[PDB]
């Protein structure tokens, strides 16, 4: 498991081409996330 | 010591979480290859994950990052989808849950788009799809995502193509 950019705690990937894609984030310590909700779901076939 | 508490769909907490899930769906450049063809979900259940050990571990680290960054933990709620969600809720995030091949390094990935995390529920690039039908667009089998509280701190800004 890799390391944070020196002096930072995480990385943000901001898509620059698809202007509708929201951000993605990477952390490098498991202690920096807490899994609060468990969502069970199906995808729905479009009409 | 994880216990899971079902939220009732009348609960304002349930609706809020469902809204953050349904409103952050988008179209994907792969035409649905990895995650399926869809515009919305049928939410079957939402459960609050309570684990004390894990929570104290989260907030102790939160306080550290906070103090290293002008008392700003930079806390978000973000999506995470993988085949290992049952381990995560019992034992916590760790190196097993990292994406070695990832664009921004070998760490734990998270999405603002629920539909992006959905692409990883059955593995990298959808793997071989649902276990019962081998179908990446299966409309029958139950899928599972996490909505997680994440400490970002000072975050390195990396624009991506
Ligand atoms: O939720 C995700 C899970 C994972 C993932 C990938 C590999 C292994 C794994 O256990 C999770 O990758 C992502 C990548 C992204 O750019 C955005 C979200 C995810
Ligand atoms: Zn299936």
């Amino acid at each position: 498991m890799a390391h944070s950019p020196p002096g930072h705690h995480s990385v943000t990937g901001r898509p620059s081409v698809n202007g509708l894609a929201l951000a993605e984030y990477v952390i490098y310590r498991g202690e920096q996330a807490y899994p609060e909700y468990l969502i069970t779901y199906q995808i729905m076939r479009p009409e | 010591g994880t216990i899971l508490i079902d939220l009732s769909p009348d609960d304002k907490e349930f609706q809020s979480v469902e809204e953050e899930m349904q409103s952050t769906v988008r179209e994907h450049r792969d035409g649905g290859h990895a995650g399926g063809i869809f515009n919305r979900y049928n939410i079957l259940k939402i459960q609050k994950v309570c684990n004390k050990k894990l929570w104290e571990r989260y907030t102790h680290r939160r306080k550290e990052v906070s103090e290293e960054n002008h008392n700003h933990a930079n806390e978000r709620m973000l999506f995470h989808g993988s085949p290992f969600v049952n381990a995560i809720i019992h034992k916590g995030f760790d190196e097993r849950h990292a994406y070695i091949g990832g664009m921004f390094g070998a760490g734990i990935y998270f999405a603002e788009n629920s539909s992006k995390s959905n692409q990883y529920v059955y593995g990298i690039g959808g793997g071989t799809g649902c276990p019962v039908h081998k179908d990446r667009s299966c409309y029958i089998c139950h899928r599972q995502l996490l909505f997680c509280r994440v400490t970002l701190g000072k975050s390195f800004l990396q624009f991506s193509a």
